């Protein structure tokens, strides 16, 4: 706290999932407030999305130094790295074409080619047991989230996610989190029946900005 | 826990809103010497829309029947009278005879083509692809 | 040793190759990776019209290729003959029934890494084969210090044989990336110098063979001084003893010409630490490069890194050169943190390892690793490559 | 009249009311706007503002606005002021990226079609400072491919990947309250479907308007051109081609056509009225870059516009394709030396 | 290289080395390498006993017994004169040379040495070559497994040996390859008149099996050899004999280059493939 | 890395930006008497087979000037010395090229001139131009019993293989 | 040797120039996505016919073009055995080389030898129709390529058995 006063001088003069760097956790709002009872958080955002990646492509050939190399290929995540729709899909695309794999530059000069493993590395957010985790992935948490809370109005919370951070912009996170939330809204409501789901209410959010500009009156 | 896309309300799915051609006049004009009257009958009034292969099978045999029917010098002169309309049609069922070995059925098939094309140029194979109507 | 017979190990630099049996202290033959080829259209066997190594450089009626530049492959159907004839000549050994261990130098690429196995499997019915980096092989190269025990994988290799210096920081049996640094002073480098210093001394020097000279009196003769000046007036001053004379036989001259051997034996290994003595272009000396590329990595690993510092290679070889080292970055670096001490952490251990196998020191460390039976686990079989893919090399799991 | 700028495809382009300089997208996140000097090309800005390709480029005339639209679902208004350009946030609300956009013949409301199976009508208020947006999903479902104005201001035609070419109303409270004088129907409401495809072609990949809108022209996937004319109680007219299906096309005036495609090279087509049918007729590319084919472009030609004169009497159009090549042709010099053409 | 050599270079160019050095007055320096060869055949060359200016050569062969069943140390005795010693335990046969004794031609009297895996060998076929000669028909066959799944089966017919191999391609596809050269092999006549006949049986065996059992299988395949008078005799006993016991690496060799040609011809149209692909672009 | 002089005292004079260093010699000059042993000039013979391979070299002291400008003359004298047939033969061109007129700080044909201070006045001119002069002088015939051998005629090749390496890559002959 | 080659090629080269010409599609149900819709077939509207073009019962080609993206796949001609192992080994050894090909699959759809997957992004980076000639070559290349090696091994076996036949 005694650090925070040469921070302010010297210079000047729903439910919602976070990620920045360190670690995202859902935040649900009912009327002006959070909910104390509430906003589980999650133990894995971007850190882990890289040092996954770094571990993967070790298996895939490129011998990284782990504590060395962390902001280029952190860099490198920023840029190709996406979340797989349909992970059978995305690995059947891997195993028998080219079309995702892409090559990037090194610092110094090197060209190195990378594939399945941009959809692999954002998908421990998802299956957190690939990383050696007791969690349960950010799917199932959010789910387990809103139908926690409270009954009155779930529906209304679903029809408002929300994502927000550097780490939840890869692409088809949203589409993603739509369907496997459609997936945990059928297989923890009504052991089958795949014919009362057309009936769904759910859309991801996340939009195109960064500006948390907070007010109102004054 | 599962495919749940195909399920979306959004979805596209073709509509079959809106047997087969003539076994008949597959015959009198097959032929007491008119090769080309027996191909102009043959291509008349095709199925599709029929979701039932069976059917569709049917007109394909015939119509295969009828190709084989051919000799190499006179199909040349049948396939030139046929409006734009008629060379796609056929083109289609070339096509559904390249899907199956029904013997040298394929041999003549690749003269069936050459000059099939002749008549509506490539465009017309771009139809057989792009079409929601099956043969 | 193992199952009765012995596993193979091969090490193709650019330019020597060193091969051999597992067990065996010292590879069984070192030849040039030179391959000769005709070029008088494949007709049958005209592909097997070759020769390679010394026989390489020789048959005037063939014509001498290189494989190997820099370090990486860069001609695989030469190498393949190459390959063929490594087997089935020199080696005298299987390669249905005989373990393979290649090698590869840092800074390789994933597919150089498939196309070893695609050759070696696909080709030869190997039953398994292993790709060990070059500089962690010069690692384990070295254990054999005094007293007692004490294996690590995490050290500093500086690598300088014949071609070029290379200085590849390695951690925890990983080699760094972006952490190797290279040399434009090397053997082949050291021999010129000495040569340009003889040639403007002494007379009646070989015409089309006037490195030879040069080139022997390198490794036979030379040796690594402390202090410049001091030796210099050794030598000016109880000559007859520390002058010594060689001799030798003119090779397309045909002339028995002895000379006298002095300043070069020290001056030319000198270069070293004093690029700009032969290099007009490059002045900075090795222990400041040694010093750069273990500032370069990790905070952590740095101190450790400094602590095991491991040579490879027959440019390594001159006596004392080691002892060198430890005066000049000591020194070095306590003068870097006496700057940082007296403008207001312990001094940091330096060792430098130097073993009685450095010429060879890969093939070495090859040959002790292969020799376990903990190598027939991490090997990658027969079976794998048939079914999985030459996929299966992209990744050699470390061991040791 | 071709000329060869960069090595990819040109995804879009667009001409400012005055044809003097020419905005184009290389399959990049910025637009590069370059001009004519004399006898050669000045580059003057290259706007940069999308995270995704850019798709579509429109520019209007009067206010002399430029919108872009692109797969990163977003769309930004650009303007003038001083040097740099400066473009305006709009939020589209669709999980798409967009295919087209175009803004109107007054220039008072652009639309943009996208994957979001819907089509976008998007507006400026002066209530908030922003600029909003309506949507016109019904009936469309699937991408929305090219998208036309009516010179009325209020009808929109839509290609459309459902293979159904469409025609919508875009009543808007904030221009005026009824819709204006057209064939099609007479009641045009705020989200009407005025016209459905015929036929199962393949996806419509262009749309123009006959200068009076009482016409409209389309050219499907399965190289076939339709024209449906509400003044004739609703025609079906269509013709199909013996080479590569088409994609980009525009009036020249009523009776004839211009339209260019996957084939590469820009062809003609007139309309006779009385029999009301379509017929061919080439076919402008008799025998800079390289050379691989005989006509002026090296690959599939995706975009086409009218540079002057309007839709009753084209003068000259400019043609871009995936060959990175953009050529301009003038349709009246020429014309009699091609010993063979129709023209009206 | 075409042929395969007979001779053992790695035995050839060390003891070459170490003698022309020896006799220049140089003291002997420590040499140690377990090194092996062709087939199931160790090596060893030391400094015995705590001794030091002792060198010797020594061959470990798990199938030693068959060939030493066969007069294989009655001829090795006369071979190397005085150069036999006994066994440096697990080697079969032990060389054993003293540098303060070596005559006045070492590239004449180390050629020799190294000729190991040839001279245990020479024995069994010397023997039916002298049988023909002689016309002995009452002398059984000579079954000699040198392969753990590898089998050869000498006789002396009435004026005419026959030297059978059984050999075993693990790789199935090594089969087709392996047959075509056999096809080639069979029309030799066609192009040597003096060539020894040669047969060939897929997975059963000509005449054999037997009494005694024969290798069977999708992946066994048997090669005869038909050696004649005038190859067995006096002048060709030798050559004939280093020639023929070289015959299964050789064609294991062949097959292997075959693939590798195979492999350079492929590569030679793959990446010109490429060349084109790309010739399309600026 | 190259090698300094260490003879720099508190007390140590200066003519210019050089250092006025004490030296044991009968030529004439104002170099004062040395007492001690050694001297610059021995400094600079004992360091020069080394020093002569170095292209850079820090000046740390105003000895360090001087130190490199008798190592330079000895490169000067080597080529003299190369070719002559006789020790006594050799002294009497040291002489001469000692006595000669070499630039000096502040000419053309003097390498160095930004890192040597010109003579300000006609006085400190003289008197650095007999300083380096009485500094020529005694490095010549000192050098002559080292390169010269107690056989007559007999240019020490391990002197002359020095004649064209170039300390610092400069000449005073340039 | 043909006999009826020709039509077959041709044919096989019509159905290509009618099947190729594809865009840049942005994937319409996965947000920010531009998968291969012939691959993918998420959306069934934006998949072609899948057509097929054989001379015979074991020569044929499959195409089944999409809005982005198109699927080549080929059988060849494999008379004995040795045809079969050496089209085995070469069609696998190319797969491999598959991220250097780019318009190469790393495997062959089920029934076929080899299989293609131009996508609009080559369109886009070499001229489509100098992509299509590639393929016709490429067959005629590639059924004439392994005769040529089957003609090398018959021959230098004969080599093989010469040198050491003779030296008897």
């Amino acid at each position: 706290w005694d650090d925070m006063k040469h921070l302010w001088d010297y210079t000047f003069g729903g439910v919602v999932v976070d990620s920045g760097d360190g670690v995202t956790h859902i935040c649900p709002v009912y009327e002006g407030f959070s909910l104390p009872h509430l906003t589980r958080r999650l133990d894995i955002a971007g850190r882990d999305i890289t040092r996954y990646l770094i571990k993967l492509l070790l298996l895939r050939g490129y011998a990284f130094n782990h504590s060395a190399d962390f902001e280029t290929v952190r860099m490198i995540k920023e840029k190709l790295c996406y979340v797989g729709y349909n992970i059978e899909q995305e690995q059947k695309l891997a195993l028998e074409t080219t079309v995702l794999v892409e090559s990037y530059t090194l610092p110094d000069g090197r060209i190195i080619k990378v594939g399945g493993e941009r959809f692999e590395a954002p998908e421990a957010l998802f299956q957190p047991h690939l990383i050696n985790v007791e969690g349960v992935g950010v799917a199932e948490l959010l789910f387990n989230t809103i139908q926690a809370a409270d009954i009155d109005t779930r529906s209304e919370f679903y029809k408002h996610i929300v994502l927000s951070g550097g780490s939840t912009m890869y692409p088809g996170l949203p589409s993603r989190l739509e369907r496997e939330l459609k997936q945990l809204y059928l297989e923890r409501v009504l052991k089958g029946d795949v014919e009362k789901l057309s009936k769904f209410k759910i859309r991801i959010e996340d939009p195109p900005r960064r500006k948390h500009m907070v007010f109102l009156g004054g | 826990f599962v495919d749940v896309d195909e399920y979306d309300e959004n979805k596209f799915v073709d509509e079959d809103d809106g047997a087969g051609p003539d076994e008949g006049e597959v015959d009198s004009c097959l032929r007491q010497g008119n090769m080309t009257a027996a191909l102009q009958a043959a291509l008349k009034n095709p199925p599709i829309n029929t979701k039932s292969q069976a059917v569709k099978d049917r007109a394909g045999s015939i119509v295969l029947k009828v190709l084989i029917s051919f000799k190499a010098n006179d199909i040349e002169k049948a396939v030139q009278s046929l409006d734009k309309n008629g060379v796609d049609l056929l083109m289609k069922y070339i096509y559904k005879g390249f899907e199956s070995p029904s013997d040298n059925s394929s041999a003549v098939l690749l003269q069936w083509h050459e000059k099939a094309l002749a008549a509506g140029g490539v465009g017309s194979i771009v139809r057989v692809l792009t079409a929601r109507k099956t043969v | 040793m193992a199952g009765r017979l012995p596993a193979c190990v091969v090490d193709c630099g650019t330019g020597y190759t060193k091969l051999g049996y597992a067990g065996n202290t010292e590879p069984q033959f070192i030849i040039p990776s030179c391959i000769a080829i005709k070029e008088s259209v494949m007709k049958g066997v005209d592909d097997l019209d070759f020769f390679i190594g010394d026989e390489a450089i020789e048959k005037p009626t063939y014509a001498t290729k290189w494989p190997i530049r820099h370090g990486i492959v860069e001609d695989w159907d030469l190498m393949e003959r190459f390959m063929e004839q490594v087997i089935f000549k020199y080696l005298r050994a299987e390669p249905e029934d005989h373990y393979f261990l290649l090698t590869e130098p840092p800074l390789n690429t994933p597919e150089n890494r498939e196309y070893t196995a695609e050759i070696m499997f696909e080709s030869f019915n190997v039953p398994g084969l292993y790709i060990a980096v070059q500089a962690v092989l010069a690692l384990a190269a070295s254990w054999t210090s005094r007293q007692v025990g004490e294996r690590t994988l995490t050290g500093t290799v500086i690598d300088s044989g014949d071609g070029v210096t290379h200085v590849i920081p390695v951690a925890e049996g990983y080699v760094i990336g972006s952490c190797i640094k290279h040399i434009p002073i090397a053997g082949r480098d050291i021999t010129y110098f000495i040569q340009q210093l003889l040639r403007d001394r002494e007379v009646g020097i070989p015409p089309e063979q006037s490195l030879e000279t040069a080139k022997a009196v390198k490794e036979r003769y030379s040796y690594v001084c402390p202090d410049l000046v001091k030796e210099f007036n050794k030598y000016d001053t109880d000559g007859s003893k520390w002058i010594k004379q060689y001799t030798g036989i003119n090779a397309i001259s045909k002339k028995e010409f002895s000379i006298d051997v002095g300043y070069e034996r020290f001056l030319g290994p000198e270069i070293f630490f004093h690029p700009e003595f032969a290099n007009p272009d490059f002045t900075q000396p090795i222990s400041e490069v040694v010093d750069e590329v273990i500032q370069n990595c990790p905070i952590d690993v740095r101190r450790p890194l400094y602590k095991n510092i491991v040579l490879s290679g027959g440019s390594t070889m001159f006596r004392d050169f080691g002892r060198r080292l430890q005066r000049d970055l000591k020194r070095t670096v306590d003068a870097r943190l006496k700057l940082s001490e007296e403008l207001s952490p312990k001094p940091i251990d330096v060792q430098v390892i130097t073993h009685h196998m450095q010429r060879y020191a890969v093939w070495f460390g090859g040959s002790m690793l292969a020799s376990t039976p903990e190598f027939y686990q991490v090997c990658h079989t027969k079976k794998d490559y048939e079914e999985i893919g030459p996929s299966i090399c992209r990744h050699n799991p470390v061991f040791g | 009249a071709y000329h060869s700028f960069l090595v990819e495809p040109i995804s879009c382009h667009a001409w400012n009311k005055d044809r003097t300089q020419i905005a184009i997208c290389p399959n990049n996140h910025e637009v590069h706007i370059y001009e004519k000097s004399g006898n050669k090309w000045v580059q003057v800005h290259e706007l940069k503002e999308h995270n995704g390709q850019v798709t579509g480029v429109d520019w209007a005339p009067d206010s002399n606005r430029i919108v872009t639209c692109g797969t990163d679902r977003n769309a930004y208004v650009w303007t003038l002021k001083g040097r740099t350009w400066k473009p305006t946030l709009v939020i589209l609300r669709i999980n798409r990226a967009a295919r087209c956009v175009r803004w109107a013949p007054n220039e008072k409301k652009f639309a943009v079609g996208s994957g979001s199976r819907v089509i976008s009508i998007c507006y400026f208020e002066q209530e908030n400072d922003w600029w909003v947006c309506k949507h016109i999903k019904k009936p469309i479902r699937s991408t929305v491919l090219s998208l036309d104005w009516h010179p009325n201001s209020v009808l929109l035609a839509a290609g459309s990947c459902d293979f159904k070419c469409r025609i919508f109303s875009a009543y808007i409270k904030e221009v005026e309250e009824r819709p204006a004088p057209t064939p099609w129907g007479s009641k045009m409401p705020f989200g009407e479907l005025m016209f459905e495809s015929s036929s199962s072609c393949g996806w419509v990949h262009g749309v123009c308007f006959s200068a009076n809108g009482s016409r409209v022209a389309w050219v499907s996937h399965d190289s076939t051109v339709c024209l449906a004319d509400a003044d004739k109680k609703m025609a079906v007219a269509t013709l199909a081609s013996e080479t590569l299906p088409l994609l980009a096309v525009t009036f020249i005036t009523e009776s004839s056509l211009v339209a260019a495609g996957h084939d590469c090279f820009p062809v003609l087509f007139t309309y006779d009225s009385a029999a009301g049918k379509l017929s061919f007729g080439g076919r402008l590319d008799v025998p800079a870059a390289g050379a691989g084919l005989d006509s002026l472009h090296k690959n599939s030609v995706s975009q086409i516009s009218v540079l002057s004169g309007g839709k009753a009497k084209c003068s000259q159009f400019c043609t871009t394709g995936m060959d990175g090549g953009m050529s301009i042709w003038d349709v009246r010099s020429l014309e009699s030396a091609l010993k063979d053409l129709k023209i009206v | 290289m075409i042929l395969l050599e007979v001779n053992n270079r790695i035995i050839e160019e060390t003891l070459a080395l170490k003698f022309e050095n020896a006799a220049a007055g140089n003291k002997p320096e420590a040499v140690e390498v377990t090194f092996a060869d062709f087939d199931g055949v160790l090596y060893h060359i030391s400094n015995p006993n705590g001794d030091k200016t002792k060198v010797m050569v020594s061959i470990s062969l798990k199938f030693y017994k068959e060939l030493q069943a066969h007069g294989a140390d009655e001829l090795l005795k006369r071979v190397y004169g005085s150069y036999l010693v006994n066994p440096e335990s697990g080697y079969n046969v032990s060389l054993l040379y003293d540098l303060e004794n070596l005559p006045a031609s070492k590239d004449s009297i180390v050629h020799q040495a190294g000729m190991l895996k040839r001279n245990c060998f020479a024995s069994v076929f010397e023997k039916y070559f002298q049988f023909q000669e002689e016309g002995k028909e009452g002398e059984n066959r000579a079954v000699i497994h040198y392969r753990d799944d590898e089998t050869m089966y000498v006789e002396s017919k009435k004026d005419r040996v026959t030297v059978v191999f059984s050999t075993v391609f693990k790789d199935d596809d090594d089969v087709v390859i392996g047959k075509v050269f056999m096809q080639e092999f069979k029309e030799g006549r066609r192009a040597s008149h003096t060539a020894p006949q040669v047969l060939f049986s897929h997975r059963e065996p000509p005449l054999e099996l037997k009494d005694t059992d024969a290798a069977v299988g999708d992946n066994i395949g048997y090669i005869t050899f038909v050696l004649f008078p005038r190859h067995t005799n006096a002048s060709a006993r030798d050559n004939t004999i280093n020639l023929i016991h070289t015959f299964r690496d050789y064609l294991h060799y062949h097959i292997k280059c075959s693939k590798a040609y195979i492999h350079t011809r492929m590569r030679a149209k793959t990446s010109d493939f490429l060349k084109v692909l790309n010739r399309a672009r600026p | 890395p190259a090698y300094h002089s260490s003879l720099m005292d508190p007390d140590t004079k200066l003519i210019g930006n050089m250092a006025l260093l004490p030296i044991r010699s009968q030529f004439k000059g104002p170099a004062p008497r040395e007492t001690k042993d050694t001297d610059i000039v021995d400094e600079a013979i004992y360091y020069f087979k080394a020093n002569v391979f170095f292209k850079n070299y820090e000046i740390k002291n105003e000895a360090d000037r001087t130190l490199i400008y008798i190592t330079l003359y000895i490169s000067e004298c080597l080529k003299k010395l190369q070719k002559c047939n006789s020790k006594s033969q050799g002294e009497k061109e040291m002489y001469t090229l000692g006595i000669t007129n070499f630039p000096i700080p502040g000419e053309p044909g003097f390498p160095l001139n930004a890192i040597y201070a010109k003579p300000a006045n006609k006085q400190e001119d003289e008197v650095m131009r007999a300083y380096l002069q009485q500094l020529r002088q005694e490095t010549g015939l000192r050098l002559c019993e080292k390169v010269f051998d107690p056989q007559n005629d007999k240019p020490s090749k391990w002197w002359t293989c020095f004649v064209k390496r170039q300390f610092m890559n400069k000449s005073l002959s340039g | 040797m043909t006999a009826t080659l020709r039509p077959y090629l041709s044919a096989v080269r019509a159905t290509l120039q009618a099947a190729l010409c594809l865009e840049n599609f942005s994937s319409q149900v996965v947000e920010r996505h531009n998968k291969p819709e012939v691959e993918v077939r998420s959306s069934k509207e934006l998949l072609l016919q899948p057509v097929t073009i054989s001379r015979n019962e074991k020569e044929k080609v499959l195409i089944e073009g999409s809005i982005n993206s198109v699927r080549v796949s080929i059988a060849v001609k494999q008379a004995d055995e040795i045809e079969k192992i050496l089209c085995h080994k070469f069609m696998r050894f190319m797969m491999m080389r598959a991220e250097n090909f780019f318009i190469l699959r790393r495997k062959p759809v089920e029934g076929y030898d080899i299989s293609f997957l131009i996508t609009n992004f080559h369109t886009e980076q070499m001229y489509k129709h100098k992509l299509v000639d590639f393929v016709i070559h490429f067959m005629e290349e590639i059924d004439k390529e392994i005769s040529e090696m089957k003609l090398s091994v018959n021959a230098r076996a004969r080599i093989v058995a010469e040198e050491f036949l003779k030296n008897f």
